[PDB]
């Protein structure tokens, strides 16, 4: 069961530093070259650095030489990226990525977003998008939650504590001119359920340790 | 640096169609150390092909790779609706282990008009000085749509933003949210709030509206 679990990212001041960790299981880590790859918002993949199986050779993109260091701990099956003198050009999702010679589809970690910014974490305001005659016909109603004014990314949204999944659309966040993000999440349900079934959006903004549950009540 | 140039930048093909993704290198890539990845929106890339032609674990037979030297391809022999993604090539012969710029593959389907719904600002939000009005376009194709906000029949500009979901993996549709943002002061100076939607699937544009406070 192959797993690569990243930690150590998040919001960081320009000029600051982060230590990224990646704990690998499910294949012989110490046999393979490993790498870090990043993706700036809305942009393509960019290779950052790599390291030989024994640590003895490593390479970097020129834009990070002397301020990023890739290392590994073969005993703990872990990969690291120590990142210094951070700049907005470094803002990206960072992935630990195994040498493609490993031949495993699931050989990258889940990604950790690094946001290089002097703004503070800020939790969302959550407002209902109530169902009404305007969102309802053909036996189905649309409803949702507006998740407004948070920083940084990301937020997660669930419905009914994860019990409701079909018909859900959670939109990509938009960055407002304010420098805060906003997103909506909507679900379509049977109009016959509106009297009977309770609908709650569960919003988690880990960066601010904010959790909000908002019940979305029908309009007449 | 070995530069990898992918073509086409964007590709739209139907289930059953054969998709070809090209990757050209600025110099020869030795040992066929050329990989392909599939990335879905907001998700970790998955390794699909390694060593130019080897399938990674869990990759179906319809995906194949070929090539050597300076020219490589990724083929999807018979598209399935779950195959939309950005596909990236990468060389790992010589550091830096460069990526191409990606080919965005969309799954084409027959035209599908949106369902349109308008949501006034919540009472809770108006309390605090701002009004977000949301227009939802649900389950349509193609992705291109025009949303025009009208306030008392005056065309709005500059005070809305839109976001689009990833393609549905079964029916190949999209959904779109448009949010109009006004101050509460401006909101309360007007009565009729309307979202007008123009789309290839609609024989004529569809307008959804409400009157403030009803
Ligand atoms: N400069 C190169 C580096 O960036 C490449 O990723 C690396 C890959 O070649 C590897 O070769 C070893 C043994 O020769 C093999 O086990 C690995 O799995 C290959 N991917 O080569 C560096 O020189
Ligand atoms: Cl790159």
């Amino acid at each position: 069961e192959v797993q690569l679990v990243e930690s150590g990212g998040g919001l960081v001041q320009p000029g600051g530093s982060l230590r990224l960790s990646c704990a690998v299981s499910g294949f012989p880590f110490s046999s393979y070259w490993m790498s870090w790859v990043r993706q700036a918002p809305g942009k393509g993949l960019e290779w950052v650095a790599n390291i030989k199986e024994d640590g003895s050779e490593k390479y970097y993109v020129d834009s990070v030489k002397g301020r990023f260091t890739i290392s590994r701990d073969n005993a703990k099956n872990s990969l690291y990226l120590q990142m210094n003198s951070l700049r907005a050009e470094d803002t990206a999702v960072y992935y630990c990525a195994t040498d493609p010679d490993v031949g495993l589809s699931d050989s990258w970690g889940q990604g950790t977003l690094v946001t290089v910014s002097s703004a503070s974490t800020k939790g969302p305001s959550v407002f209902p998008l109530a169902p009404s005659s305007k969102s309802t016909s053909g036996g189905t109603a649309a409803l949702g939650c507006l998740v407004k004014d948070y920083f940084p990314e990301p937020v997660t949204v669930s419905w009914n504590s994860g019990a409701l999944t079909s018909g859900v659309h959670t939109f990509p966040a938009v960055l407002q001119s304010s420098g805060l993000y906003s997103l909506s999440s909507v679900v379509t349900v049977p109009s016959s359920s509106l009297g009977t079934q309770t609908y709650i959006c569960n919003v988690n903004h880990k960066p601010s340790n904010t959790k909000v549950d908002k019940k979305v009540e029908p309009k007449s | 640096e070995i530069v990898l140039t992918q073509s086409p930048g964007t590709l739209s093909l139907s289930p059953g169609d054969r998709a070809t993704h090209s990757c050209r290198a600025s110099q020869s890539v030795s040992r066929s150390y050329l990989a392909w990845y599939q990335q879905k929106p907001g998700q970790t890339p998955r390794l699909f092909i390694y060593g130019a032609s080897n399938r990674a674990t869990g990759i179906p037979d319809r995906f194949s790779g070929s090539g050597s030297g300076t020219y490589f391809t990724l083929t999807i022999s018979r598209l399935e609706p779950e195959d939309f993604a950005v596909y990236y090539c990468q060389q790992y012969d010589s550091a830096p282990d460069t990526f191409g710029q990606g080919t965005r593959l969309e799954i084409k389907r027959t035209v599908a008009a949106p369902s349109v719904f308008i949501f006034p600002p919540s009472d809770e939000q108006l309390k605090s000085g701002t009004a977000s009005v949301v227009c939802l376009l649900n389950n349509f194709y193609p992705r291109e749509a025009k949303v025009q906000w009208k306030v008392d029949n005056a065309l709005q500009s500059g005070n809305s933003q839109e976001s689009v979901t990833e393609q549905d993996s079964k029916d190949s549709t999209y959904s779109l949210s448009s949010t109009l943002t006004l101050s509460k002061a401006d909101y309360e100076k007007h009565k009729v709030y309307a979202c007008e939607v123009t789309h290839q699937g609609l024989s004529s544009p569809v307008t959804k509206s409400f009157n403030r406070g009803e």
